[PDB]
């Protein structure tokens, strides 16, 4: 019954998202550990903002004078290797994270290195602060983990079976991917689509999307993936969403071709959609197909799908198309 | 070859005697139904002395009968042929019976006929014998003229035609007999030859592989023949170059270095070393082989087992240790002498290792894990004389042993290893025991497959022109036969006598027309078109027939003379070119030959009847009618009895000869693919000129085979960062992805190593991730040093490309020498081409001793390509010597 069974990986970059899209199918079809990763996460949150207030070459404007006695207490603890977790502290941080300063010193992270859930876990200091509740699925999912090795997950629905392989993204974990190149029936790729503004953490100077771009030319022209056929989904369509809406930064203020680009004649009518998320996901999507199809020699295909893998809908609605997509596939036309 | 035609007779005469067996028994059904007519005429009883000679004649043919099938059953034929002349005889005498007393008053004349035609149709006699036999009859015949000179009466002359009469079974018998035995002689050469082939090609098999299964292991070998036979329809979805690996559990390894090589090195020279190192390695085999090992590969001097690796055992890390207490005892055995100093140390551990091959060039059998890992450290680690027996494998063998506490310090302290003739007639019987009841029809002897028929019958007629040319001699006959017998109308007959002549010269002339050369080739085509196909002979044949037959009957048609069973005869004289045509099928005559009976039938009815009528009252004798009319269709059927019987044997033996050709034929075919297959295999393990001479005689007769060389040169390259990429976790099955990984890497190299640019360049081994390459060994000037080192760039070049496409670096150390080797098989059982000398030593450290990413090279001898470095100054192994580093050419 091997053959029967599906044999999935999800290769992406560094904070992909892949590992949440584990989480949510996982919950989709079948502690105070995860307690303490999320308080870990508020705790790496605030430290940074708090670092970055001063490490940036551009000052940030601080709030009231007096109100600096909270700043020096997290800068401290934060040289702690074991951070504490008082009351006292909890105040601290909802003191900065209601102060305009460090709201404005936020607004810039794409600046620094900083997790892209800060937001989530900053509004629930209030919450946190008691360390006496069990945060929801919602807030599972907003947690952040590093994954290292490789992991695989056993998947069963509508009487056939899946198989997961989430890896890391990162450059010193991209040699343990060719372990799973053998005999697997299609590859999720998955590429934080609102990344195109920071950086990436390992080198400080290429783009995320520009190093996602680079590995996805990597893998399309692999040797030993001649005939795999991919699978593009493309990740934080919310969060491209917001920052497009913003204005603050812009997809032309790091690719020049945006400007000139034009919303393809086909697209999907969303009620809710703006001709500026439009332009942008289909910019994303035609330098995706233009990169897969230079190279197409009708082997292998690829077929992009737009994602939000905070919600369950959608990652429900997308893994439904993938799965006939992947029951077609595997007819083997 | 009197005793291999001699063979042939033996084989022949039972074949022949499947014939005779029906015929005697068609005779005594000859005598009974001429007793009971007899019988049936006269109310009262026959003449007791009539009864008495026929009871001796149809109680020996039940003799003859029942001494055929016990003769067949011995291994000796002597009687088959004493049965022969025992039948003929007994039916010769016949005559005398007759003849002289009364014997069978039927008939007469034509039953002469019959017996005289058999003694050249189903007799097993040869064709001298048959000549004698029959000449006797007819010879005797002239004895019946006389003892009965009433029938002289009855035709004062013809009597010579008579003789004439009988003259053509001569001649047409000898034709049979002599086309049928030829016949029988080609099938019996043909499958002959067949065997001898088939012999010979097995026995070619079955060496050449005993020389593949010497190495290469079967449960390995099995894997790459259903590989190469392309089980499936094709591959054409393939992403890596497949491995041929295998997990295996509770295994032993041994190993084994010689502490003191350098200082041994030294002292002699290359060939002394060699000899000493095959005696000592070939007596290590001969241990192995004792106490259940397998060796793997012999590297420098180094020797490991692999315990238990194709079949389990319960204790596997017993058969290694007892047989390093083995190598230990060898050990002190050739430290007698006096000779040298050349003690060795043992190490063994227990785990699981990985065994299979890597690579598309000279396949070698080998084992990859940590724990073969394990057991190099322990071999590695010192006090030479004395095994390692690490916590692995003391608590595997037993507590019954008593070893000391291990080593103190002498290897790194990592990761805490905590030590502590008759063929050929079974070849014809089981021809026809298996087709009994087989594809051939039980009675039309017909294949059941539609295209084996077809294929049949495109076979040509090889003798057509020559049986054809029978059918006229017997027609020119019955011509002569009946143009001195008198007739009214003697020109009106000739006239259609002349015609029908013509009739079968016109098909003579068509039929013969390729044997006439002068004749143009338009002509000649058709002739061999006609027999080309079956169809087109098998009209042809019964047209011929039909000739013989007009011939025959047109007389009697003139007649409204007074001879009237003489003109019977000449249908008898018909019935006999049925039996001439060979080739025609068995059916087909019958249906043919059931045309002759019945216009016969209904002429010898009331058409005609009074023209009987009147030859019964001019003979008269003692109610001799019943030897008229009521024996003609007596006779007619014993006739045609023969020639039917006569035809389906003949078309029974070629049947089954052919389907017999086609199977042998077959299984040539299917033994030539395993052959080539073999060949394939064979031809990617070893060399060329090393196979040749292993693959004859003097494997071990000659204990080394070794060659010395005076330049060449010797290249080394590895991968130090495949130990660290080497892990065995579970995601990866147990580090088998890894290998997949080297065996990509070494199948690039190997790729690499076809192009036409190196063609000196021979790979001659890969020692774990290293791949080791000689130049220049076959002279057919120092260009192969220069293709030495292009091969060494390409390399370079591959391993960066395949870094690129995955996502890990490697780097390759690089070590050139060059100067004279000595290259031979150190293990006569196990062929593994490897080389000597003190330039491999030098290019191994030179590899050793190196920095990763570039290549190290001894003195330039070149000035075609550049190099730099001069000032390295490497200590090495022998002294120290400072020479440079290799660039790219310019
Ligand atoms: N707002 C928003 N957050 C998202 C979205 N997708 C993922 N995230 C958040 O981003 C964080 C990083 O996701 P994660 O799964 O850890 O990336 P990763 O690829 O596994 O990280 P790595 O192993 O390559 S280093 C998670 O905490 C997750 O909550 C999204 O679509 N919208
Ligand atoms: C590729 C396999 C791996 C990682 C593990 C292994 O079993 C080896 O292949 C053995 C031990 C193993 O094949 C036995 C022979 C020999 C020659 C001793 C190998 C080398 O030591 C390899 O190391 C090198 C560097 O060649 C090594 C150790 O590398
Ligand atoms: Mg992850």
């Amino acid at each position: 019954v091997y053959r029967a069974t599906h044999r999935l990986l999800l290769l992406g970059a560094g904070e992909s998202g892949k590992s949440t899209i584990v989480k949510q199918m996982r919950i989709l079809h079948v502690k105070a550990t995860k307690v303490q990763d999320i308080k870990n996460n508020l705790k790496e949150a605030i430290e940074t903002i708090v670092a970055a207030m001063s490490n940036l070459v551009p000052p940030v404007e601080l709030a009231n004078p007096e109100n600096q006695f909270r700043v020096d207490y997290i800068l401290s603890v934060m040289n702690v290797p074991d951070f504490d977790f008082p009351p006292e502290f909890y105040e601290h941080a909802k003191a900065l994270w209601e102060d305009e300063g460090v709201r404005a010193c936020y607004e810039r992270s794409n600046e620094y290195q900083l997790i892209d859930c800060a937001q989530y876990f900053l509004d629930k200091i209030d919450v946190i602060k008691q360390d006496d509740y069990v945060p929801s699925d919602q807030d599972l999912l907003r947690c952040r983990v590093l994954t290292s090795g490789i992991f695989e997950t056993k998947f069963q629905v509508d009487k056939v079976n899946f198989h997961m392989f989430d890896v890391g993204g990162q450059r010193d974990e991209r040699r343990k991917w060719i372990q799973c190149f053998n005999d697997v029936t299609a590859i999720i790729f998955v590429v934080a689509s609102s990344s195109y503004n920071m950086v990436i953490r390992e080198d400080n100077q290429t783009n995320r999307l520009q190093e996602a771009l680079n590995l996805f030319k990597s893998i399309w022209n692999n040797r030993w993936l001649r005939t795999i056929s991919v699978i593009l989904f493309l990740n934080k369509q919310d969060l491209l969403a917001e920052k497009v809406l913003a204005g603050k930064s812009k997809i032309e203020d790091y690719f020049p071709e945006f400007a000139r680009y034009t919303t393809p004649e086909d697209a999907t009518p969303e009620p809710g959609e703006d001709p500026r998320v439009t332009r942008a996901k289909y910019f994303i999507r035609d330098e995706f197909l233009r990169i897969s199809t230079a190279s197409g020699d009708g082997r292998h295909y690829c077929y992009p799908h737009f994602t939000c893998a905070v919600d369950t809908e959608n990652i429900r609605r997308v893994f439904n198309d993938c799965r006939d997509i992947i029951q077609r596939m595997h007819l083997r036309q | 070859s009197r005793d291999l035609e001699r063979l042939y007779q033996r084989y022949f005469l039972g074949q022949r005697r499947k014939s005779e067996v029906v015929m005697n028994v068609l005779d005594v059904l000859t005598k009974l139904t001429l007793l009971v007519l007899h019988l049936s005429l006269a109310s009262a009883p026959m003449d007791p002395l009539k009864g008495i000679l026929l009871g001796f004649f149809t109680g020996i043919e039940v003799v003859i009968c029942a001494l055929v099938v016990v003769r067949k059953d011995t291994t000796s034929h002597t009687y088959l042929q004493y049965s022969g002349v025992v039948t003929w005889v007994a039916m010769t005498t016949q005559i005398l019976a007759a003849g002289l007393g009364y014997g069978l008053l039927g008939d007469g004349i034509g039953y002469v006929l019959f017996t005289l035609f058999a003694t050249y149709s189903m007799l097993p006699l040869p064709l001298t014998w048959a000549i004698l036999a029959g000449l006797g009859t007819s010879l005797m015949q002239v004895v019946l003229q006389a003892v009965i000179p009433r029938l002289a009466v009855i035709s004062i002359n013809q009597v010579v035609a008579q003789a004439v009469l009988f003259m053509c079974m001569n001649t047409a018998g000898i034709f049979i007999s002599y086309l049928s035995d030829r016949a029988q002689r080609q099938a019996f050469l043909e499958t002959r030859r067949c065997v001898e082939a088939r012999l010979r090609l097995e026995t070619e098999n079955q060496r050449q592989e005993r020389l593949v299964l010497s190495v290469l292991p079967r449960f390995v070998v099995l894997e790459m023949i259903n590989d190469m036979t392309n089980v499936e329809d094709e591959h054409l979805q393939h992403q890596f170059h497949r491995i041929y690996i295998h997990r295996y559990e509770n295994v032993s390894i041994l190993f084994a270095d010689v502490k003191g090589f350098t200082n041994l090195s030294t002292t002699l020279s290359a060939q002394e070393l060699v000899r000493m190192l095959n005696e000592l390695f070939a007596r290590f085999d001969r241990l192995a082989h004792e106490h259940h090992c397998l060796r793997i590969k012999i590297l420098g001097d180094c020797y490991y087992c692999v315990s238990g690796l194709p079949e389990p055992r319960q204790d596997h890390a017993h058969c290694c240790v007892e047989m390093g207490l083995s190598m230990i005892k060898t050990i002190r055995y050739v430290r007698s002498r006096t000779k040298h100093d050349v003690d060795m140390r043992i190490g063994i551990h227990s785990g699981s290792v990985l065994c299979g091959v890597l690579g598309l060039r000279k396949w070698q059998f080998d084992v990859w894990s940590w724990d073969v890992d394990i057991a190099n450290k322990l071999e590695s680690g010192g006090i030479p004389g004395r095994i390692h027996i690490s916590k692995a494998t003391l608590d595997c063998l037993n507590g019954d042993y008593n070893v000391e506490e291990g080593h103190g310090k002498e290897r790194n302290e990592f990761l805490r290893k905590h030590n502590i003739k008759r063929i050929e007639h079974t070849i014809d019987l089981r021809s026809g025991d298996k087709l009994r009841r087989e594809h051939i029809k039980p009675f039309s002897l017909m294949f059941k497959d539609s295209s084996l028929e077809h294929k049949y019958s495109q076979m040509r007629d090889e003798v057509f022109k020559s049986n054809l040319v029978c059918a006229f001699i017997v027609l020119l006959f019955i011509t002569a036969i009946q143009s001195l017998l008198p007739s009214s109308r003697v020109m009106p007959m000739a006239i259609q006598f002349s015609i029908l002549i013509m009739l079968h010269s016109a098909l003579v002339l068509i039929t013969t027309a390729e044997d006439y050369k002068c004749l143009p080739l338009v002509l000649r085509k058709t002739c061999c078109w006609i027999n080309e196909t079956y169809l087109a002979r098998n009209v042809i044949i019964f047209a011929s027939i039909l000739i013989n037959f007009l011939g025959a009957i047109l007389n009697i048609l003139w007649c409204d003379c007074s001879y009237p069973e003489y003109f019977v005869f000449t249908g008898v004289l018909a019935m006999v070119t049925c039996a001439v045509f060979l080739r025609l099928n068995s059916v087909l005559k019958l249906a043919v030959l059931l045309i002759m009976i019945a216009i016969y039938a209904l002429l010898t009815e009331t058409i005609y009847a009074g023209l009987f009528l009147r030859y019964d009252n001019l003979n008269h004798s003692g109610e001799d009618f019943l030897g008229t009319k009521e024996a003609s269709l007596l006779l007619m059927a014993m006739f045609l009895l023969a020639v039917f019987y006569h035809g389906q044997q003949l078309e029974y033996t070629a049947r089954l000869d052919f389907l017999w050709r086609v199977q042998a034929k077959e299984e040539i075919n299917e033994m030539k693919e395993l052959r080539e297959h073999n060949e394939n295999m064979l031809r990617n393990i070893l060399p060329s000129h090393v196979a040749r001479h292993f693959l004859e005689k003097d494997r071990d007769n000659e204990e080394l085979y070794s060659q010395s060389y005076d330049a060449v040169g010797v290249m080394f390259a590895s991968i130090p960062g495949f130990a660290d990429f080497y892990s065995q976790t579970e995601m990866n099955n147990q580090g088998v992805e890894c290998l997949r990984l080297l065996n990509e890497i070494i199948a690039d190299f190997d790729e690499l190593l076809g192009e036409d640019r190196f063609q000196d360049i021979e790979k001659i081994k890969t020692i774990g991730s290293t791949y080791m390459a000689v130049s220049g060994l076959s002279p057919e000037k120092w260009g192969h040093l220069c293709a030495l080192a292009d091969f060494s760039l390409a390399l370079t070049e591959s391993i960066q490309e395949i870094n690129k496409h995955s996502f890990n670096n490697f780097e390759l150390r690089i070590g050139i020498s060059h100067g004279s080797v000595v290259a031979g098989v150190i293990g006569a059982k196990k062929p593994q081409y490897d080389i000597w000398g003190k330039t491999v030593n030098l290019a191994s450290r030179m590899d050793s001793t190196g920095v990763s990413g570039r290549i190290q090279v001894p003195e330039e001898t070149y000035l075609i390509l550049k190099d730099q470095g001069f000032a390295f100054d490497y200590r090495g192994e022998i002294y120290v010597k400072g020479i440079s580093e290799q660039e790219g050419k310019i």
